[PDB]
């Protein structure tokens, strides 16, 4: 059957989890005979990894990682790689462009191993990256059945981003397509990443805008923000007992202000691989925040104060501190500026940590920095929504009231009381 | 199950509040005990509670005690029954 997909330019390698670096083993369309030379194991799920745009026309150090993760989280399945090397090592919208022909050939690969060994579509998850994403797109959409998954990993933007939804990733090209959003930074059409929902499940990790540990200090440095998306779903292979928390919200800003911590149907998800399959009518946008290294997780938690005074005072960009005590461990000196802080008012915001503190205990509140009295407010209590364990704790001074001073000894407040919202 | 539901009395406050509680939850009992800018400070809260896991620990110069209930209206700090 050779002669049929003799046209195909892309090479589908079957690593192993001993071999996860080179392509060794290729299964070539049309010879049925490479599939059991290969040892594809029929019984099995496939993952099939598309890679994106290489300025070297070489594999970038991601894919030997991503491949070792794969076979590490399931070891029983077949981890396929995607060579489009040589359409991918163009100038970018020749490249771009490229997304179809690869598309075309990974769905009549799809199709061929169909067709030929009754091979389960169900059974197939694809991951792109960036041009990638899209290849995976164009190819579910030629698929004779749906494939099961497709992830996105921070799918490529210029060009992409005002294309229609044949001429892209798109929820209608798999049964679920869940995609990492990671560089977004720029005006539309000229970000790295897509900016725009084109999954199922759209997770915007850090904004999606751009990634911690980014910052200044081949082209590595001016694509940790994009290639993050990869290792962000490595470390959920990586870490099965615990996924890291995805949030739905109306925006990246409300989010911040820590009015996003629910649970409630499908409002929060896990990223990565231990995802829930939800499919919905409109795309659920979701945030998070992130470590800067691998484990990324984070716990969030929503601080509410209200701040009684005497007189009708107003005091604009203050410092403070925040302190968590829990039975596991603690979290200490955790900043966040208010933009204004008034007599009688209530502010609401975002705190987040590396630390597993477990269930709190203690709260510590410091208020940080003679011809003026230093400013003051009387606080009783203290609520906090913990968005992993779904809890809303409160708060309450140890005395009748927490004297909560400027550059003064910081406010303690100690648990009174608790709630599960499951 | 009825549990004792009150937050931060004094020492030497009881507990007038009562509340039903819901399936699978215990009572609880959360003791602080430390300096404060008042003095030494006792105080006692108590509330149904889902999961209850026995503690104790000092956090910075404050022992926090948690304790637990299977039996109504027993969420009540030992100096007071
Ligand atoms: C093939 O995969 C199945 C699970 O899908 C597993 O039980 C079996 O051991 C695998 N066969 C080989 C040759 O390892
Ligand atoms: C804040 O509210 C309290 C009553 O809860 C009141 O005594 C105080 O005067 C108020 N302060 C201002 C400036 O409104
Ligand atoms: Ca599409």
């Amino acid at each position: 059957q050779r002669r049929d997909f003799i046209d195909i330019e892309s090479k589908f390698a079957l690593r192993t989890p001993e071999d996860t670096a080179e392509d060794t083993c290729h299964l070539i369309p049309g010879v049925a005979e490479s599939v059991a030379t290969c040892h594809f194991n029929h019984s099995s799920k496939t993952f099939m990894v598309i890679h994106g745009w290489t300025v070297t026309g070489m594999y970038e150090s991601w894919v030997p990682k991503l491949v070792a993760a794969l076979y590490k989280r399931e070891p029983d399945s077949n981890v396929i790689v995607v060579d489009w090397l040589s359409r991918a090592q163009e100038h970018y919208p020749v490249s771009a462009g490229y997304t179809k022909l690869v598309g075309q050939d990974v769905a009549r690969f799809i199709n061929w191993m169909e067709e030929e060994f009754n091979y389960p579509l169900d059974n197939v998850h694809l991951l792109g990256y960036s041009l990638g994403a899209h290849a995976a797109g164009i190819a579910g959409s030629l698929t004779n059945k749906k494939v099961n998954r497709i992830t996105g990993l921070d799918p490529a933007g210029p060009n992409f981003e005002y294309a229609e939804a044949p001429s892209r990733l798109s929820p209608d090209d798999a049964d679920f397509v869940d995609v990492l959003h990671t560089f977004t930074r720029g005006s539309p059409g000229r970000s790295i990443g897509i900016q725009k929902p084109v999954g199922h499940v759209d997770i915007y990790p850090n904004g999606g805008t751009f990634q911690p540990g980014c910052n200044i200090g081949v082209d590595q440095l001016v694509k940790c923000s994009h290639e993050r998306s990869i290792h962000l779903f490595i470390d959920s292979l990586l870490n099965e007992e615990n996924p890291s928390k995805a949030y739905r919200c109306s925006s990246k800003e409300a989010f911040e202000k820590g009015l996003c911590l629910s649970c409630r149907k499908n409002r929060c998800n896990n990223l990565g691989y231990e995802i829930n399959k939800v499919r919905a009518k409109r795309s659920s946008k979701m945030y998070l925040k992130t470590r800067s290294q691998m484990p990324y997780k984070v716990f969030h938690y929503q601080v509410k104060i209200h701040f009684s005074g005497t007189e009708s005072e107003t005091h604009t960009n203050q410092a403070f501190e925040i302190s968590l005590y829990g039975t596991v461990a603690e979290s200490e000196n955790i900043p966040f500026t208010l933009p204004e802080v008034s007599t009688n008012k209530t502010y609401s915001f975002l705190i987040y940590t590396e630390v597993d503190i477990g269930e709190l205990l203690m709260l510590k509140l410091k208020w940080k920095s003679d011809w003026w009295s230093s400013p003051g407010f009387a606080i009783q209590k203290i609520r906090v929504k913990a968005g992993e364990t779904q809890k809303k704790v409160i708060f309450c001074s140890r005395e009748k009231v927490s004297h909560l001073q400027k550059g003064k000894a910081p406010a303690v407040f100690v648990k009174c009381h608790d709630k599960s919202l499951n | 199950l009825r549990c004792y539901t009150c937050k931060s009395l004094p020492r030497d406050e009881r507990c007038d509040l009562t509340q039903d509680c819901s399936h699978g939850q215990t009572c609880t009992t959360l003791i602080a005990h430390g300096n404060t800018e008042s003095g030494l400070l006792t105080t006692h809260s108590t509330w149904c509670t889902d999961s209850c896991q026995p503690i104790t620990k000092t956090v910075e110069g404050t022992q926090v005690t948690m304790t637990c209930c299977q039996s109504s209206l027993c969420n009540v700090p030992p100096w007071q029954s």
